């Protein structure tokens, strides 16, 4: 497979790759450019659809322009982007298998004139001259008279009907409406039997639109179309009337289901189609199993009549060969969250078909030489910048419903509501359904695997096309009319409240009264929630006005607190289903349960059901439970019969479960989803309202008299509020999203099950019942025998509860979720070295990719759990440079890192972002770390943090809260500084932060910084668990080693060096006495059976070496003391092993018996092998220190 | 991991699954392909 990315609107009529064939059996042509084996691309707009369409017929949500695609720049643009969506499908496994088998996958040829598939006729050519003697007549040529008789279905006619060109796809630009991608076939007739016909693609890459915080890929929209399409070439497309119910219309004031054909949930992928196709199959048809039977059949053909036949082309057979290696099965189980998957792209994936009505849709413009690469959206999916495209004046909104809210008959409002546009069904689909049972009774990543990429680029490309005459009947417009209702009403809808909060004056005013902001004729209020904003902002009304940017700054970071302290606002409940954090606006924002009290009040004393304005939607379905047929059998073979009965019985009453499941899905899921969308609404607009005010108050002050440069810091300072309060809103949008569903599937749990118990429990008695007549009139068995297997085929309760809480969430969760759990980080860079073999890489990996640029001096040891910089050289920098540095205003971070400095203790600078006087800064001052963080106003904070003494590792951790003004500072585990930083505002400083030595050489080691304040609880375990490594440290925190010289100290007395001395002709360890405190202490040596072994590990056994005799350890067994002896035979294998909360304190052990200190005998305390438990635990935890 | 007829590798094989009796259980063979053994490098610490 190669794409032709050398082709132009330009390109010359070749008659071989681009040609101008005719549409159907019309009287126009169009031009056809082929960029791939039977796929071809038409950017011209399909000739189907009249460019023209009255009013009265053009649909909601459609975009209608005659002009587009009209010249011949606009046809060679969109025939690049085809080629660029194509190159960036095809550059994955994925893509290229789905594009091999879209070639490959032909329609199936008609017979021969005469009929079948078997072999043509013979004919004789060439007879010989009449030689000398013989005749020779009969000498001649055999040939097979109609070679590739094969009348084909697949094939462009050209404007002359004297040559014909193959093709399987034709990719054209959008109909009549601008934004409607489609899937139409060749022939109807031919697309149900089997035989299968060629497809045509209506697509429109230049717009796309953004769902929750993403934009869609059209690469996804086209995987869509094209896997559409593969049901049109396999021939199994499903009759029209196959459909399904998809969603329950709430917002109706009757009983009216949205209904959905199997193709688009089966293609369309998401989480709607999980529900169905489960295992065992609840949902089941005809369609199925004819489709098998006719997949079959032809594949019979083909092995036995196609490829015997030596007088047709490869061409064909090859293409059929590889068709009918894949199952139908694949094709059914391939949808996009497989796709989703492979290419790591977002889509909507709850009712991804109806998205028409959950929320309205904004079109962004496409450049592809630029916005659009062969590996998908510059800069990703989440950061790519685009513009809003000036077609979105021009889109049709028709509601489906006019809501007239009134009052005492005046109106004060009036919504729009509009419709899916799916085919809806009055007619209960549930209620009238038969759960089969004597079909799929059993059965209680792989879809592509058979597709060989190789063989069908092997294949020879098709040249010579015998057609057949009658492969198009003609196209058929469909035509709508969208119909509109007014539904009076006084108690304000959802949408009433949504749309209070929107507003296009410049200079309005948040209010809490809906009455009285809809009552408003001047219309200058809007209506909000905030209620901590409003407060302080009616607070701060009749103050002083706002001039000089330290009252801006103040202004700005208490409008960003309230807001987030108001939109992030949750209460925590005890439900059945563990604990939910209750949204507590959600009531005064939608009016939902804002009668009076607190919302949180009324959602504790009634369930979650009484969110949804319509319950009790559940029907029964039809049950069809047969009865056993008998002839008489032993028991040893009537009890495998009666267990897979008993297997049946059992599967049928999951098919059951499956059915109410999807019945809650549709019925009662739908309602809380669009909770969901219009809760996430309104916290859109209250960001915009609070966006517009900073705007504004920016904007006054902008005509005042201060410098340009405050007023550029200003600005750049509200540019990143902007980003900040995006993130509170985000977080906001989780938590709804959260506790809602939550809030849906203990619904569930509390609502539907007990049903459903219910109505089994009124049909095990029938199978019971059944059973027990069917035992009863078998005669060869035992009474006994009779009665126990009575007792073994009975099905209680317990036999038919299927719930399973996990279960329900892991499906309701998309391949969406995963990948946004897969990106979501909270840290903008978390250092990673690795000194491999002479190719020392350090780089950020949480994904923000920091440009890193560091000196080729500098170097990469084991510091404590890893690769560690080593700053040795003077004058050696490390810069790392990311814009989220630069820090501002309203914004909680946290650095954090090891630290071991090896120099002495003059001021020396180390890690810093200053500019000029705003930052922040660290650097060593004394024999401790100073801290020091400025804003752009001159007030400073300046902290000195002490015991930071050289030849120590230290683990710096600090921490930048904003919501509180609070700062922490930690060192090692223990809190050092919880100073307030009320006082300092912006420091807005650089994208860039440098790392120095200034002649002090230092290891750094897990720097990383954090978008968010950190905990007392995080920091100590981090430091905890990082030292946990399996490494035993001595006291500065260096690694272990074997053969280093050491010192002993025990730690209780840690300043106390023991030392050996002579008592009775024997030498044992002692700690220095209080006068004689200035012996030198004795030096110690650790050694190991593998004296290749360097650094220590736990659980070592070795033997302890203390130097001129070379003396060691022994247990002496008269006085339990550690005693001293010249020989390593008689010496004790000690054991080393250290305490997970004392990291650089070691213990050691012999016979599972901890060495440790004694009570004080006569100015000594011996080393001994202690047994007794009145020694305090802390006394057999030992240190060693580097000498 | 089934180690190679000819070369010094380890091919990658697909796990069996149960196809004896019953369409109710499925499971896949865990006790195939070559036998591994950890065994201690420096052997210094304690034996027991």
């Amino acid at each position: 497979m190669n794409i032709n990315d050398n082709l132009s609107i330009n390109s010359p009529v070749d008659n071989k790759n681009v040609v101008v064939v005719r549409a159907r059996k019309t009287d126009t042509v169009f031009k056809a450019f082929k960029v791939a084996p039977n796929i071809w691309v038409a950017p011209e707009r399909y000739y189907g659809e009249s460019l023209s369409i009255d009013e009265e017929y053009k649909v909601d949500g459609g975009i209608y322009d005659s002009n587009f695609l009209s010249q011949d720049s606009e046809k060679d643009k969109f025939l690049q982007a085809i080629i660029t969506l194509l190159k960036r499908i095809n550059s994955t496994n994925a893509g290229e298998k789905l594009l091999s088998l879209i070639s490959t996958a032909i329609p199936f040829p008609y017979g021969y004139i005469g009929g079948g598939y078997y072999a043509p006729n013979m004919i004789t050519f060439g007879s010989a001259p009449k030689s000398n003697k013989k005749l020779n007549s009969l000498i001649s040529s055999t040939i097979p008279f109609p070679y590739a008789g094969y009348r084909e279905t697949n094939y462009l006619s050209s404007e002359d009907n004297k040559s014909f060109y193959a093709s399987n796809i034709v990719i054209f630009g959008p109909g009549a409406n601008i934004v409607e991608n489609n899937t139409v076939f060749y022939k109807k007739e031919d697309a149900e039997n089997g035989m299968g016909t060629m497809t045509e693609i209506w697509f429109q890459p230049f717009l796309t639109y953004k769902y929750d915080e993403f934009y869609i890929d059209p690469a996804i929209e086209l995987i869509k179309c094209l896997i559409k399409s593969l049901y049109f070439l396999y021939g199994i497309k499903p009759s029209d009337d196959l459909v399904i119910p998809y969603r329950l219309r709430s917002e109706l004031e009757n009983i009216e289901y949205s209904q959905l054909n199997i193709v688009d949930l089966l293609v369309s992928g998401g989480i709607d189609p999980k529900f169905i196709n489960t295992d065992p199959y609840w949902f089941t048809d005809n369609y199925f199993s004819n489709a098998k039977k006719v997949f079959e059949d032809h594949r019979n053909i083909y092995e036995t009549q196609i490829e015997g036949n030596n007088a047709i082309g490869n061409d064909i057979k090859l293409r059929l060969k590889q068709k009918f290696r894949i199952n139908i099965n694949d094709i059914w189980e391939l949808n996009l969250n497989y796709f989703s998957k492979e290419f790591s792209i977002m889509m909507p994936d709850r009712f991804n078909n109806a998205l028409k009505h959950f929320y309205r849709k904004q079109y962004y413009k496409i450049d592809y030489p630029e916005n659009y690469s062969i590996n998908g959206f510059v800069n990703g999916q989440i950061n790519v910048q685009l513009s809003l495209s000036d077609r979105n004046q021009d889109i049709i909104n028709k509601p489906e419903e006019i809501i007239n809210l009134l009052n005492n008959n005046v109106s004060l409002m009036r919504s729009n509501i509009y419709g899916d546009g799916l085919k809806s069904t009055v007619d209960d689909f549930y209620s009238n359904y038969k759960i089969p049972y004597n079909r799929a009774y059993e059965y209680h990543d792989s879809s592509l695997d058979n597709v060989n990429i190789g063989v069908i680029d092997n294949i020879p490309e098709i040249i010579d096309v015998n057609p057949y005459k009658e492969n198009c009947d003609k196209f058929s417009p469909v035509q709508k009319i969208t119909s509109t209702r007014e539904i009076n009403t006084n108690i304000p809808w959802p949408i009433n409240y949504l749309q209070a909060q929107n507003t296009n004056n410049e200079k309005f005013s948040l209010s809490s009264d809906f009455v009285e902001v809809v009552s408003s004729k001047d219309k200058s209020l809007v209506y909000s929630f905030l209620s901590n904003v409003m407060f302080y902002l009616d607070s701060i009304k009749d103050n002083s006005p706002i001039d000089t940017d330290k009252k801006y700054y103040l202004w700005l970071r208490e409008i960003f607190r309230n807001y987030s302290f108001d939109i992030t606002a949750t209460q925590e409940i005890n439900t059945d289903c563990g604990i939910n954090k209750v949204v507590t606006w959600f009531g005064k924002a939608l009016n939902i349960l804002n009668t009076s009290d607190s919302f949180v009040e009324e959602f504790q004393n009634l369930g979650p059901i009484s969110l949804i304005n319509k319950k009790e939607n559940l029907s029964m379905p039809i049950i069809e439970i047969y009865g056993i047929p008998m002839l008489g059998l032993p028991l040893n073979d009537l009890n495998e019969k009666l267990f897979n009965i008993y297997l049946k019985n059992i599967l049928y009453f999951k098919k059951v479960y499956f059915n109410f499941l999807d019945q809650w899905w549709t019925e009662y899921y739908s309602q809380y989803f669009d909770l969901i969308c219009m809760a996430k609404q309104s916290i859109l607009a209250q960001e915009k309202l609070i966006k517009q005010i900073i705007q504004n108050k920016l904007q006054d002050l902008f005509k005042a008299d201060i410098s340009m440069d405050k007023l550029n810091l200003m600005n750049l300072a509200t540019e990143k509020t902007f980003i900040d309060l995006s993130n509170e809103s985000q977080i906001a949008i989780n938590n709804i999203n959260d506790f809602l569903n939550k809030s849906a599937i203990c619904v569930f749990d509390t609502n539907i099950y007990p049903k459903f118990i219910s109505f089994m429990e009124q049909c095990i008695n029938s199978v019971n019942s059944n059973v027990t007549a069917f035992i009863q009139k078998c005669t060869n068995i035992t009474e006994d025998e009779k009665l126990q297997l009575i007792k073994l085929n009975t099905f209680m309760n317990i036999d038919f509860e299927f719930f399973d809480i996990q279960s329900i969430k892991d499906l309701i969760t998309s391949e969406t979720d995963l990948i946004k759990e897969e990106k979501e980080s909270d840290y903008n860079l978390f250092l990673f070295t690795l000194q491999e073999d002479n190719n020392k890489v350090i780089e950020d990996i949480s994904g923000k990719n920091t440009l890193v640029k560091y000196s080729d001096s500098i170097s990469l040891v084991y510091g404590v759990n890893g690769d560690a910089l080593y700053l040795k050289e003077p004058d050696e920098s490390v810069s790392f440079s990311n814009k989220a540095f630069e820090n501002g205003l309203t914004n909680s971070f946290s650095i954090c890192f090891w630290l071991r400095n090896l120099g002495e203790i003059i001021t020396s600078k180390l890690i810093e972002n200053k500019a000029d006087n705003c930052g922040w800064e660290i650097y060593f001052e004394n024999n401790g770390l100073v801290f020091s963080i400025v804003d752009c106003n001159g007030n400073e904070e300046n902290i000195y943090l002490s015991d930071v003494i050289s030849k120590n590792w230290y683990y710096i951790s600090i921490s930048i809260d904003r919501l509180r003004n609070q700062l922490l500072i930690f060192i090692n585990d223990k809190l050092i500084a919880n100073q307030s930083i009320e006082q300092i505002l912006n420091i807005y400083s650089s994208n860039t932060i440098s790392l120095v030595n200034e002649n002090n050489p230092i290891y750094i080691e897990g720097l990383s910084i954090l978008n968010r304040s950190i905990t007392s609880e995080e920091v100590v375990n981090n430091y905890f668990s990082y030292l946990n490594n399996s490494y035993i440290r001595d006291i500065s925190g260096e690694r272990l080693e074997y053969n280093k010289t050491y010192e002993l100290y025990n730690y209780v007395f840690p300043e106390n060096s023991l030392y050996e001395v002579t008592e009775n002709n024997n030498i044992y360890l002692s700690i220095k006495d209080t006068n004689n405190l200035n012996i030198q202490g004795a030096k110690f040596k650790l050694i190991n059976i593998d004296a290749n072994k360097q650094y220590v590990q736990k659980w070592d056994e070795g033997v302890v070496c203390l130097l001129d005799e070379e003396k060691y350890v022994d247990i002496s067994s008269e006085n339990n003391r550690i005693q001293l002896v010249n020989s390593k035979d008689t010496a004790k294998r000690i054991i080393f092993n250290n305490d997970i909360f004392m990291p650089n304190c070691l213990t050691f052990a012999y016979n599972n018996k901890y060495l440790s200190l004694s009570l004080r005998d006569r100015n000594y305390n011996w080393m001994i092998c202690n047994n007794n438990d009145n020694i305090p635990k802390a006394a057999h935890l030992w240190a060693l220190k580097g000498i | 991991i089934k180690l190679k007829k000819d070369s010094p590798v380890g091919e990658i094989l697909t796990r069996s699954k149960y196809n004896q009796n019953s369409k109710y259980i499925n499971y896949r063979d865990l006790y195939i392909g070559e036998k591994f053994i950890i065994r201690r490098k420096s052997n210094s610490q304690s034996i027991n």
